C-alpha cells in the first residue's frame, strides 16, 4: 500500500517551501548602528569597541 | 648459538616417532614412492605433527635441501590473506636447483609448511584453495590444524587427512624421562609426573618447560614447586580456599581471598580452568552446575575482552556464593 | 531591524531537514507522533552520529 | 631523585625480598641463552627493578645510561605517528599503548630497526639486544599476532621482557614461548623491613609502628609505600608513631563522591555526581581505577544480599565499559542503576 | 533515567560507531599522545576497511 | 539512437529542478544569481545531487565560458601531487577575462580520494588566489578531507531526500516518459531508493527495459532483495512472539541466497517504521544492531539469525 | 603482469590417461547450455540482440557460473577475430594500486576500437578486491565512457561495493541452484561413471554442496576415489564434516544423562573424531528446529547458542564454551524431563 | 626446426628499444614466407606489427609453422649486451621450451650464446584487411620524433588532421596550444625528403603522448615513415626496413565529445 513502508501521503504540502527571500538589506543609520554598538559592548564589557 | 629442546629432540624420521601406526605407515608408503601427497594433519597441539613432517621433509630431501625446500608459515595474519598470499608465490616463483649425493635426485615440488589451519575464514580458505589450484603440481602443501572440522571442504576432498590422538601419560614419561637423562638434570619421578599433570598430554609445552626448568635452577634439583609456577598452574588448596569461602557465607572473607589470588600474581583464566575443572566433576547439582558454568563461560568473555580480573572474579565467587549458599 | 539569530543550525545542515518555521529545540521538547516528524528526527539524529 | 629510583637496588644480589627467584635469574644470565621472558604481578610488587637488575647483570654497566630517542613512522593507512622511546646502548624500552589500535605498527618497525641495529651495532658483548615492552596487557589481538610473527621472524636477533599486571590479555600462543616470571607483592614485614633500610639510608630513624601501619595502609605496594613515607617526612621532620599518613587526594575526592552517593538519591544529585566524575576523568585517573575505588568505597555500608549483587552489575558494566570506547556512559549507568537497586532497598 | 544511561551504555558498547574511536590514540583524556599529525604520503592507503 | 541513460538524460539544467536540501538550494540559487560566490565545500550521501548543484551552479555563473573559467578534477584524472603542484596553480595564475564579479571555477569531484599531502599543497593554493578564483569541492565523508581544507572553506550538508520528494520525480519523469504503472511499484522502487534517487532512476530504468510495467513483483525480480512482505510478517511474528513461521521463512530467505548483511539490514528498514508499541520498537533495534556487530565482526550464520529472532521473540513475552 | 600463462596452459591441461578431474569434465558453452539461471540468461541474449546491454553486475556465492556465463556472452558478441580488440579482462591477480583504473581501463575505454566498428566491453572478475579509491574512480570512468563500453563487474559480497557503482548498473543475484535440479545432473554423473550410491548419498551431496555443482563434483570424485562407494557416512568421513549419528547421540548425551557423564562423552568423542565447537553449534541448531520442544525452550536455547557462538569468536576456552553449551540444554530441557 | 641469421644485430636492438615498454610479451610466429609479429597492447589500444622476409636474413630455415611467446624484460635484458655490428642467430627447435640466441663474437673473441624459458600464451592472428586509406603520407622519421616529444611536453593529446594543404599537429596543453603546419612543397633539409601526400579527404583524430613517443623510439629503422590514415580505419605507422620487412604500426584514436549547451 501507499506509504506502508515509508512516509508516502496522499497529502502534499504547496507553498510552504520554496519560500524565496528576496532579502534587500538597507543600510543602517549612524542612531541604529550605535545601538547596536551599545548593544554589542553591553554583552562584552571587556571588548575595547 | 644454542637451540631449544623441541626441535632438538624430535625424531628425525619416520618410524621414529612413537604412538603412531597408520599415520607411519602411511607417510612411509608415499616417501616410498618419492610423491608425498598434500597432507592435513588434525589433532591436539604437541601431538608431534610438524615432528612428523619435518621427518619426512628430512627423509624424502637433503638435510642441506631440507631447509631450502621447506617454509614455515602461519595463517592467521593480521594483515590478511593478501600477504601471506603473496609469499607463498614468491617463495613458488622461486625456484634453486637442488640433488642429493646419496644416490637418489629430488622430486621438483617443494614444501609450504603451514600452521594454525583451523584459524582462517571461509573466503581466505578459498583463496588458498586458489592458491592451491595454481600450484597443484610443483608444490605439495602440509595444512597443520587443531580441529579438522574447520577446514571448508574443498580443501579436504584433496588432502591426505591424519588425526593424531594424544600420547597415553606412561610414554611421554619415558620420553620425558630420556630427556632428564640426555640432558644430566635431577629430577625426581614425581616431579616428572607432575610436569605431565600440569601438561595435560601436552609433550612440546611439557618439553619447553622441562628446559626452561632446567635453565631456571642450574642444575638443580627439579622441585613441584617450581613446575607449580613455571605452568601457571594455581596451588589447589588456593581453589579449596575459594571454595571454603563460597560455601561459608560472608562475603568479606570472600573478597579477602580474591585478594589474596590476585595480589599473589595468579591470574584469573587459570583460576576460571580449576574452578571449572573442579566443578565438573564434583556432586554439586547440575542446576547449580549449569548456572556457574555459564557464569565462567561469560566470565572468560569479560576477561578476554580486558576487563579486570578483580572485577569479574568478585562476580563470580558471588554468583558460585548464591548458588552454594540458596541450598544452605 | 529583526535580529537574525539561526546560523547555527544552518551550519548543522539541520535547515535542509526541518520546515523554516520549526525550531530545533521547540521540535525537540513536544511529542513526536508523526511518521515524518519521526523521519525527520532520526535524519537529525544521523546527521549528528 | 625519590626514595624509589636513588634507592633502588642495581645488582641481583642488592634485592631485599623474594632472594629466591633472584638467584634463578642469576643462573638464567648464567646459562647465557635465555629465551623471551614474561614477567607478571600486581603493581609495586617491583618488576621494572627485577627487569633492570637482570638488565645491568646481562650486558655492562652501559645499560644504566638512557636517553629519549623520538620515532616518527607512516601508517599502513598513510598517517604518520610520533612516540617518545628511553633507549640505551644495549637495551630498548618501549611502552605500546599509546599508539590504541596502532599498537600492532609499533611493534614492527622499532623492533626490526633493532634487529638492523643488531645488524648495524656490534660490541662483541652479547649476539641480542632486549627491549623491555610496557603495559603489554593493553596490547590488541592484532598486535599480539604481529608481536608473534616479530618474534618467530627475529629469536636469533632480539629478546624482549614483557611487563605486565595480568596475562589474561596475553593470548595462549604468547604465554607459549616467553617463560613466566611471578612477581608477587611484597608481605607487610618485607616492606616494613626495607622501609626501616631505606630510612637509614636516608639517615633517618622511625618507630616500628608507624612502618607497620603504612604498610598496611600500602596493600602490599611498595612504590606507593615509600612514596607516602617520603610524604610523611615531608610533613614531618621526626617520625612519631602517631603521625598521621596522609590520604590520597583524589582517594578521598572519591570518597566524598561514594558519600553524596550513598546520602541522597536525586537526579540532581546523579548529574553532580556526573560532574564530579567528569573532574575526575579531566585528572587522567583510569577507568577502571575510578571504579574499583568507588565500589570498594560503597560495599562496605551494603547489606550481605546487596553486595554480591553489586558485585555482578558492577563486573558486567565494567565488561561493558572495557567494550565501550567513553567510560563516561557506563559509569554513569552504574550509578543510576545502583540509585534504583538502593532507593528499591531502603523502601522495604 | 537510569533506564535511559542503560540504553546509551548499550549505544557505547554494544552498537558500533561509525568512525572507529581510538583509532590512532586511546581514548580521550590522556597525555601520551594524541598529536596524530595527518599523512605526509601521496601513496594510497591500500586498506581494507 | 543510443540509449542516453535516465540518469543523465533527466539531469536537471536549472538550479531550480533539483529539489531536496532546498535551504541550501535556494543559497546556491541566489549565489548562482548574483555572484562573488566563496570556496564551497558539499557533503552529503552519494547520489544527493551534490555533482548536479556544483556543475549547475557553475554553469549559471558563467554561460559561454564555461569551456575556459572552468576545471574539472575527478578521481579518473591523477590526482597526486605533481598535478596539485603544476596544474591547478598554473589555471589559478592564468589570466581569463570575466564579467565583473565572476571568478575562475576549480571542481574536485569526490575529494574523499584526495591523499593527506595533496590536500596539504592545496591549502595555499587555494588560499592566496581568491581574488580570482573560486574552489568547489564534493564529499561523502567529511572526515577524509583534512581539517585545514575545511577551515579555508564554507562547509555546506546534504540530506538523504524526503520520499515525496523522490515520489515527484519518479511521477514526472514516468509522465515525460510514458511509463504505465502502479502504486504498488512506486513503493517498490523508492523502498529500493533509500532517499537517493539515483537508484531509483536505474531501477526503474531496469523495470522498465525489463519488464516494461511498474509494480512491486517486477521491482523485486530485477532489484533482487528480500521481500518487504516477508520480512514485515517476520516483524509481526515477533509481536505475536510466534517463533516457527519466522524461523521458517528466515530459512527459506536463507537458501534463497541472500547475504546476512541485506537481510539485517532490510530487518532494520523494516521493523524500523512498522505500526507497534514504542518501547519494544526500542528493544527490537537495540537487538538487531547487536545481532548485525556480530555479522560485522565477522561470525555469519543462520545460528545468530536464529538466536537474533529468539531474544526478539522472547522481548515479548519477558515484560 | 601475466597469469594468463596459467590459465591458457591450463585449459587444455590433463594426463588424460590417469587424472579424473569430473569437475572439469561437465563445463557449459553459451547460455542456452547453462541450464541454471534462465531467466538472467534469457535477459542478457534480450539486452544483447537489441543492442541494449546495460551495464552488468554479476553477484553471487562463488561456483554459481558468472565467469563462464559472462564468457559465453563475450564470444557470443563479437567473434574469435576481434575478441581482444573489443573486450578487456582483469581481476584482483594483478593488484598494483589504482593505477589498474587509471592506467588500462582509462586508456581502454577512451579509444574506439581498432578494426571494426562496434561498442566495447570490460570485464572485471572479483571487483570485490577492489580498492574504495579505485572504485570511486571506476565509477567516474563508467559516467564519462558509457556510451562506448559497456561493463561487467563480477563480484562475491554485494555490501561492499560503494552505492554509486551498484548504482550506474543493473544487478543480477546467481542464487543457489536448487536440489529438484541438481539431483538430474548428479544422477547423469553416477550412472556415466557407474558409481554405487544410496539416498543418503544424494542428501548428503546435495547438503553439503549448499547449491553449487562443481563443489558437488569433487566431493563426490574425493569420496569415490578414496573408497569406492559413497554413502552419507563415506561423504562426512572423506569430508572431515559432523556425522549426523554423532551428534544425535551428542544431543542424546544432553538431553539424557547429567551433567558430569555428558560432559566427559562429548569432550572424549570431540577427541575422538576432531571436531571443534563451531560445527557442533552448528548442527546442533539444525537439530533444534527440527525436534519437538515448546516455544520457551527453543528461545532459550537458541539464544544461549547465540552467545556462545559469539564468545567463540574471540578465542576464549573452547572447555568452558562445550560446559556452558551443555549447561544450556541442562537448565530447561532435562528440568522438564524430571518434570 | 628454426634457423634464422640476423644480418646486423643493430636493426634487433633498435627493434627492442622501440617496443621494449609497449608490449608485455613477444609471441612470433614463423613460416616459410617468413617471420611476423602482431601483438596487441596489454592495455588494448594499439597493435603492433612486423614482417621480415625470409631472404632478409642471411639463412632463414623453417619446417613449419611455430608461434612462441617470450617475455620481453629478460630479452632486453640479453640484448642489451649485444654488439650493433653483430650478426646474430636465433634458434628454435621443434618441440623444446627454450630458444636460443646464438651471438657471435662482437669482440671476435668470444661467441655469446643465451637461453630463454617459452612462455605460454593464448595469441590469435588478428588477421586486419589492408584497406585503402584516405590519407598517406611519407615524412622523415627523425622530423616526426621532434615534432612528438615538442609536443608531448605541450599537451597530454594530438589532434592529428590530414587535408589538401598538408598534415597539421595540435595540442591543447594547460601551458597552452601547439600547432605545427606542414606542406608537400615543405622539403626538409636535414635528410632530404619532400613530403607527400596521396590522400582524398580531410580528417582530424586525436592520440595519445605516450604511444607516439614510443612509435617515435621507432626512428633509426627507417629515413622516412609512411602514415596511413582514415576516418574509420585507425592511425597506421610504416617503416619500411631496406631488404628486411616491413614495420606496420596500428593506434586507434580517442574518442571525441562535443561539448553540451
Ligand atoms: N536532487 C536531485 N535532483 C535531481 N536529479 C538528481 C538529484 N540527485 C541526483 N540526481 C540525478 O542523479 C544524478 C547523480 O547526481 P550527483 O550530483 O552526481 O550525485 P551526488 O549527490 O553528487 O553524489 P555522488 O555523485 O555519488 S559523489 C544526477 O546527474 C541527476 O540526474
Ligand atoms: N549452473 C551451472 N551449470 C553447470 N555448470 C556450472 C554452473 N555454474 C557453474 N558451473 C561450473 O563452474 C565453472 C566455472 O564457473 P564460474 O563462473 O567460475 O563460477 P562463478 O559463479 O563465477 O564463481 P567463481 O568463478 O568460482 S569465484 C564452469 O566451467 C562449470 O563447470
Ligand atoms: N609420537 C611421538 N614420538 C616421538 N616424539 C614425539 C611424539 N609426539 C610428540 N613428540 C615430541 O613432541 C614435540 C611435538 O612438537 P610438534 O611436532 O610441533 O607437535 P604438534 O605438531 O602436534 O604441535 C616434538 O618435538 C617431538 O619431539
Ligand atoms: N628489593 C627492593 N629494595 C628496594 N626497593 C624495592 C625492592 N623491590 C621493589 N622495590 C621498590 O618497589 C617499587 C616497584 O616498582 P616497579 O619496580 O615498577 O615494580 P612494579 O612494576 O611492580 O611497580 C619500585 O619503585 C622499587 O623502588
Ligand atoms: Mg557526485
Ligand atoms: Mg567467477
Amino acid at each position: 500500500a501507499l506509504g506502508e513502508f515509508s512516509t508516502l501521503n496522499s497529502k502534499l504540502k504547496s507553498g510552504n517551501s520554496a519560500a524565496v527571500f528576496m532579502r534587500t538589506r538597507k543600510e543602517f543609520t549612524e542612531e541604529v548602528r550605535n545601538l547596536l554598538l551599545e548593544e554589542i559592548r553591553w554583552s562584552n564589557p571587556e571588548f575595547s569597541l | 648459538k644454542p637451540v631449544p629442546w623441541v626441535e632438538k629432540y624430535r625424531p628425525k624420521c619416520v618410524d621414529e616417532v612413537a604412538f603412531q601406526e597408520e599415520v607411519v605407515a602411511v607417510l612411509k608408503k608415499s616417501l616410498e614412492g618419492a610423491d608425498l601427497p598434500n597432507l592435513l594433519f588434525y589433532g591436539p597441539p604437541g601431538t608431534g605433527k610438524t615432528s612428523t613432517i619435518l621427518a619426512a621433509a628430512r627423509e624424502l630431501f637433503g638435510p642441506e635441501l631440507f631447509r631450502l625446500r621447506v617454509l614455515e608459515l602461519n595463517a592467521s595474519d593480521e594483515r590478511g590473506i593478501q600477504v601471506v598470499r603473496e609469499k607463498v608465490k614468491n617463495f613458488a616463483q622461486l625456484t634453486v636447483s637442488g640433488s642429493r649425493s646419496d644416490g637418489k635426485p629430488c622430486p621438483p615440488f617443494k614444501i609450504v609448511i603451514l600452521d594454525e589451519a583451523d584459524s582462517m575464514t571461509s573466503a581466505a580458505q578459498a583463496a588458498l584453495r586458489r592458491t592451491m589450484e595454481k600450484e597443484s603440481k610443483t608444490t605439495r602443501f602440509c595444512l597443520i590444524c587443531n580441529y579438522v572440522s574447520r577446514i571448508i571442504e574443498p580443501l579436504t576432498s584433496r588432502c591426505s587427512k591424519f588425526r593424531f590422538k594424544p600420547l597415553s601419560d606412561k610414554i611421554q614419561q619415558q620420553r620425558l624421562l630420556d630427556i632428564a637423562k640426555k640432558e644430566n638434570v635431577k629430577i625426581s619421578d614425581e616431579g616428572i609426573a607432575y610436569l605431565v599433570k600440569v601438561s595435560e598430554g601436552d609433550l612440546r609445552k611439557a618439553i619447553t618447560f622441562l628446559q626452561s626448568a632446567t635453565r631456571l635452577t642450574g642444575g638443580k634439583e627439579i622441585t613441584e614447586k617450581v613446575i607449580t609456577d613455571i605452568a601457571g598452574v594455581i596451588p589447589a588448596e588456593k581453589i579449596d580456599g575459594v571454595f571454603a569461602a563460597c560455601q561459608s557465607g560472608s562475603f568479606d572473607k570472600l573478597e579477602a581471598v580474591v585478594k589474596d589470588l590476585i595480589d599473589e600474581g595468579h591470574a584469573a583464566t587459570q583460576l576460571v580452568n580449576q574452578l571449572h575443572d573442579v566443578v565438573v566433576e564434583n556432586n554439586l547439582s547440575d542446576k547449580q552446575k549449569s548456572i556457574i558454568t555459564e557464569k565462567l563461560a561469560e566470565v572468560d568473555k569479560c576477561l578476554a575482552d580486558g576487563a579486570d580480573e578483580h572485577l569479574q572474579l568478585i562476580s563470580l565467587c558471588a554468583t558460585v556464593m548464591q548458588q552454594l549458599s540458596q541450598n544452605c | 531591524p529583526k535580529c537574525d539569530s539561526g546560523c547555527a543550525e544552518t551550519l548543522f545542515g539541520l535547515k535542509n531537514i526541518f520546515s523554516p518555521s520549526e525550531d530545533l529545540f521547540s521540535f525537540l521538547k513536544h511529542k513526536i507522533t508523526m511518521k515524518e516528524e519521526w523521519h525527520k528526527f532520526i535524519q537529525l539524529l544521523t546527521e549528528f552520529q | 631523585s625519590l626514595w624509589v629510583d636513588k634507592y633502588r637496588p642495581c645488582s641481583l644480589g642488592r634485592l631485599d625480598y623474594h632472594k629466591e627467584q633472584a638467584a634463578q635469574l642469576r643462573n638464567l644470565v648464567q646459562c647465557g641463552d635465555f629465551p623471551h621472558l614474561l614477567v607478571y604481578g600486581p603493581s609495586g610488587a617491583g618488576k621494572k627493578t627485577r627487569i633492570m637488575c637482570i638488565l645491568r647483570e646481562l650486558y655492562g654497566v652501559g645499560v644504566e645510561k638512557l636517553r629519549i630517542e623520538h620515532q616518527t613512522i607512516t601508517t599502513p593507512s598513510k598517517k604518520k605517528i610520533e612516540i617518545s622511546t628511553i633507549a640505551s646502548n644495549y637495551h630498548l624500552e618501549v611502552n605500546p599503548s599509546d599508539a590504541g589500535n596502532s599498537d600492532r605498527v609499533v611493534i614492527q618497525e622499532m623492533l626490526k630497526t633493532v634487529a638492523q641495529s643488531q645488524q648495524l651495532e656490534t660490541n662483541s658483548q652479547r649476539d641480542f639486544k632486549v627491549v623491555l615492552l610496557t603495559e603489554v596487557d593493553k596490547l590488541t589481538k592484532d598486535a599480539q599476532h604481529a608481536l608473534r610473527r616479530t618474534m618467530e621472524k627475529y629469536m636469533s636477533t632480539c629478546r624482549l621482557i614483557l611487563c605486565c599486571n595480568s596475562t589474561s590479555k596475553v593470548i595462549p600462543p604468547i604465554r607459549s614461548r616467553c617463560l613466566a616470571v611471578r612477581v608477587p607483592a611484597p608481605s607487610i614485614e618485607d616492606i616494613c623491613h626495607v622501609l626501616s633500610t631505606v630510612c637509614k639510608k636516608e639517615g633517618l630513624n622511625l618507630p616500628s609502628q608507624l612502618a607497620h601501619r603504612l604498610a598496611e595502609k600500602s596493600c602490599r605496594n611498595l612504590r606507593k609505600a615509600l612514596l607516602m613515607c617520603e610524604a610523611c617526612r615531608v610533613q614531618q621532620y621526626p617520625f612519631t608513631a602517631d603521625q598521621e599518613i596522609p590520604e590520597t587526594d583524589w582517594e578521598v575526592y572519591l570518597r566524598e563522591t561514594a558519600n553524596a552517593i550513598v546520602s541522597q538519591q536525586t537526579p540532581q544529585r546523579l548529574l553532580e555526581v556526573r560532574g564530579r566524575l567528569y573532574e575526575l576523568l579531566t585528572h587522567c585517573i583510569p577507568p577502571e581505577i575510578i571504579m574499583k575505588g568507588l565500589l570498594s568505597e560503597l560495599l562496605h555500608n551494603c547489606d550481605g544480599q546487596l553486595k554480591g549483587e553489586v558485585a555482578q552489575m558492577a563486573a558486567y558494566y565494567e565488561h561493558r565499559l572495557q567494550l565501550g570506547s567513553k567510560a563516561i556512559y557506563h559509569l554513569e549507568a552504574f550509578v543510576a542503576k545502583f540509585m534504583a537497586l538502593y532507593k528499591k532497598f531502603m523502601e522495604d | 533515567l537510569s533506564e535511559f544511561m542503560d540504553n546509551m551504555s548499550f549505544l557505547d558498547a554494544l552498537l558500533t560507531d561509525v568512525r572507529e574511536q581510538n583509532k590512532y590514540g586511546r581514548n580521550d583524556f590522556s597525555w601520551t599522545n594524541g598529536k596524530v599529525t595527518s599523512g605526509l604520503c601521496d601513496e594510497f592507503s591500500l586498506e581494507s576497511n | 539512437h543510443y540509449e542516453l541513460p535516465w540518469v543523465e538524460k533527466y539531469r536537471p539544467v536549472k538550479l531550480n529542478e533539483i529539489v531536496g536540501n532546498e535551504d541550501t538550494v535556494s543559497r546556491l540559487e541566489v549565489f548562482a544569481r548574483e555572484g562573488n560566490v566563496p570556496n564551497i565545500i558539499i557533503a552529503g550521501p552519494p547520489g544527493t545531487g551534490k555533482t548536479t548543484s556544483i556543475l549547475c551552479l557553475a554553469r549559471a555563473l558563467l554561460g559561454p565560458a564555461l569551456k575556459d573559467a572552468m576545471l574539472e578534477l575527478n578521481a579518473s584524472n591523477d590526482r597526486g601531487i605533481d598535478v596539485v603542484r603544476n596544474k591547478i596553480k598554473m589555471f589559478a595564475q592564468q589570466k581569463v577575462t570575466l564579467p565583473k564579479g565572476r571568478h575562475k571555477i576549480i571542481i574536485l569531484d569526490e575529494a574523499d580520494s584526495m591523499t593527506d599531502g595533496a590536500q596539504q599543497a592545496l591549502r595555499r593554493t587555494m588560499e592566496i588566489y581568491s581574488k580570482t578564483t573560486r574552489f568547489a569541492l564534493a564529499c561523502n565523508a567529511s572526515d577524509k578531507i583534512i581539517e585545514p581544507i575545511q577551515s579555508r572553506c564554507a562547509v555546506l550538508r546534504y540530506t538523504k531526500l524526503t520520499d515525496a520528494q523522490i515520489l515527484t520525480r519518479l511521477m514526472n519523469v514516468i509522465e515525460k516518459e510514458r511509463v504505465p504503472y502502479t502504486d504498488d511499484g512506486l513503493e517498490a522502487i523508492i523502498f529500493t531508493a533509500q532517499g537517493d534517487m539515483r537508484q531509483a532512476l536505474n531501477n526503474l530504468q531496469s523495470t522498465f527495459s525489463g519488464f516494461g510495467f511498474i509494480n512491486s513483483e517486477n521491482v523485486f525480480k530485477v532489484c533482487d532483495e528480500p521481500h518487504p512482505l516477508l520480512v514485515k510478517e517476520m516483524i509481526q511474528h515477533c509481536v505475536n512472539a510466534n517463533i516457527d513461521e519466522a524461523y521458517k521463512i528466515l530459512a527459506h530467505l536463507w537458501h534463497l541466497g541472500y547475504s546476512p548483511e541485506d537481510i539485517i539490514g532490510n530487518i532494520f528498514r523494516v521493523c524500523k517504521t512498522f505500526q507497534m508499541a514504542e518501547y519494544l520498537k526500542l528493544e527490537f533495534i537495540k537487538e538487531i544492531g547487536y545481532t548485525h556487530m556480530k555479522i560485522a565482526e565477522g561470525v555469519n550464520s543462520l545460528l545468530q539469525m536464529a538466536g537474533l529472532l529468539a531474544r526478539l521473540c522472547q522481548k515479548t513475552m519477558a515484560p | 603482469m601475466e597469469t594468463s600463462a596459467l590459465k591458457q596452459q591450463e585449459q587444455p591441461a590433463a594426463t588424460k590417461i590417469r587424472n579424473l578431474p569430473w569437475v572439469e569434465k561437465y563445463r557449459p558453452q553459451t547460455l542456452n547450455d547453462l541450464i541454471s539461471h534462465q531467466d538472467i540468461l534469457s535477459t542478457i541474449q534480450k539486452f544483447i540482440n537489441e543492442d541494449r546491454l546495460p551495464h552488468l553486475l554479476l553477484y553471487g556465492p562463488p561456483g554459481t557460473g558468472k565467469t563462464s556465463t559472462i564468457l559465453a556472452c563475450a564470444k557470443q558478441l563479437y567473434k574469435d577475430k576481434e575478441f581482444g580488440s573489443m573486450v578487456l579482462e582483469l581481476n584482483a591477480s594483478d593488484d598494483r594500486g589504482i593505477d589498474i583504473i587509471r592506467g588500462p581501463i582509462l586508456s581502454f575505454a577512451s579509444t574506439r576500437t581498432i578494426f571494426k566498428k562496434g561498442f566495447k566491453l570490460v570485464i572485471l572478475d572479483e571487483a570485490d578486491a577492489m580498492t574504495q579509491d579505485a572504485q570511486n574512480a571506476l565509477r567516474r570512468v563508467i559516467e564519462k565512457f558509457t556510451e562506448n563500453t559497456r561493463f561487467c563487474l563480477i563480484c562475491n559480497y554485494l555490501s561492499k561495493i560503494i552505492p554509486a557503482l551498484q548504482s550506474r548498473c543493473t544487478r543480477f543475484r546467481f542464487g543457489p541452484l536448487t536440489p529438484e535440479l541438481m539431483v538430474p545432473r548428479l544422477e547423469h554423473v553416477v550412472e556415466e561413471e557407474k558409481v554405487d550410491i544410496s539416498e543418503d548419498g544424494m542428501k548428503a551431496l546435495v547438503t553439503l554442496s549448499s547449491g553449487d555443482m562443481r563443489r558437488a563434483l569433487n566431493i563426490l570424485q574425493s569420496t569415490n576415489m578414496a573408497f569406492g562407494k559413497v554413502t552419507e557416512e563415506t561423504v562426512y568421513t572423506c569430508t572431515g564434516h559432523p556425522l549426523k549419528s554423532d551428534i544425535a547421540n551428542i544431543l542424546d548425551w544432553m538431553l539424557n544423562q547429567d551433567f558430569t557423564t555428558a560432559y566427559r562423552n562429548i569432550t572424549e568423542l570431540k577427541t575422538l573424531k576432531g571436531l571443534a565447537l563451531h560445527d557442533i553449534l552448528t548442527e546442533i541448531h539444525l537439530f533444534v528446529h527440527r525436534v519437538d520442544f515448546p516455544s520457551s525452550v527453543r528461545i532459550h536455547l537458541l539464544t544461549k547458542m547465540a552467545d556462545i557462538e559469539y564468545r567463540l569468536s574471540v578465542g576464549t576456552n573452547e572447555k568452558i564454551q562445550l560446559s556452558s553449551l551443555i549447561a544450556a540444554f541442562q537448565v530447561t530441557r532435562d528440568l522438564i524431563v524430571a518434570e | 626446426m628454426f634457423e634464422a641469421r640476423l644480418v646486423q644485430g643493430s636493426i634487433l636492438k633498435k627493434v627492442l628499444e622501440a617496443l621494449k615498454d609497449l608490449i608485455n610479451e613477444a609471441c612470433w610466429d614463423i613460416s616459410s614466407s617468413g617471420v611476423n609479429l602482431q601483438s596487441m597492447d596489454s592495455s588494448h589500444v594499439s597493435l603492433v606489427q612486423l614482417t621480415l622476409r625470409s631472404e632478409g636474413f642471411d639463412t632463414y630455415r623453417c619446417d613449419r609453422n611455430l608461434a612462441m611467446g617470450v617475455n620481453l624484460t629478460s630479452m632486453s635484458k640479453i640484448l642489451k649486451c649485444a654488439g650493433n655490428e653483430d650478426i646474430i642467430t636465433l634458434r628454435a627447435e621443434d618441440n623444446a621450451d627454450t630458444l636460443a640466441l646464438v651471438f657471435e663474437a662482437p669482440n671476435q673473441e668470444k661467441v655469446s650464446d643465451y637461453e630463454m624459458k617459452l612462455m605460454d600464451l593464448d595469441v590469435e592472428q588478428l588477421g586486419i584487411p589492408e584497406q585503402e586509406y584516405s590519407c598517406v603520407v611519407k615524412m622523415p622519421s627523425g622530423e616526426f620524433a621532434r615534432i612528438c616529444r615538442d609536443l608531448s611536453h605541450i599537451g597530454d593529446a594530438v589532434v592529428i588532421s590530414c587535408a589538401k594543404d598538408g598534415v597539421k599537429f595540435s595540442a591543447s596543453g594547460e601551458l597552452g596550444n601547439g600547432n605545427i603546419k606542414l606542406s608537400q612543397t615543405s622539403n626538409v633539409d636535414k635528410e632530404e625528403e619532400a613530403v607527400t601526400i596521396e590522400m582524398n579527404e580531410p580528417v582530424q583524430l586525436t592520440f595519445a603522448l605516450r604511444y607516439l613517443n614510443f612509435f617515435t623510439k621507432a626512428t633509426p629503422l627507417s629515413s622516412t615513415v609512411t602514415l596511413s590514415m582514415s576516418a574509420d580505419v585507425p592511425l597506421v605507422v610504416e617503416y619500411k626496413i631496406a631488404d628486411m620487412g616491413h614495420l606496420k604500426y596500428y593506434l586507434a584514436p580517442k574518442i571525441e565529445d562535443e561539448e553540451g549547451s
